[PDB]
């Protein structure tokens, strides 16, 4: 899962 | 050429699951045709660091993981780059150019 908030 | 802004990350080398921030803020990322090597390249400079120095190969792929995050494996750099954008719009133009410059 992508780094937040991306 | 083509330039845009994005926060840079690289997958962690140990487990290749987690993302490690490469830049501390958004940085310029550009697609550039290197007339000395006759290849298309993706580069991003931050200070004295070349945080991205990827040569586009026909067997390379850009994945739009989410609305504002895309990624691509670079076997030469032995890593996977991840880019976070300010909008899905920017993520999209980046992805379309990846395919365009790859197709040539």
């Amino acid at each position: 899962t992508p780094p937040s908030p991306f | 050429i083509f330039s845009t802004r994005a926060h840079v990350f690289q997958i962690d080398p140990n487990t290749k699951k987690n993302w490690v921030p490469t830049s501390k803020h958004a940085v310029t990322v550009s697609y550039f045709y290197d007339s000395t090597r006759n290849v298309y390249r993706i580069i991003s400079l931050d200070g004295s660091k070349a945080i991205i120095n990827s040569t586009i190969t026909p067997n390379m792929t850009f994945t739009k993981t989410s609305q504002k995050f895309g990624q691509w494996a670079d076997s030469r750099a032995n890593t996977v780059y991840g880019l976070g954008f300010s909008s899905e719009h920017h993520l999209s133009k980046f992805a379309e150019k990846f395919q365009e410059f790859k197709e040539a």
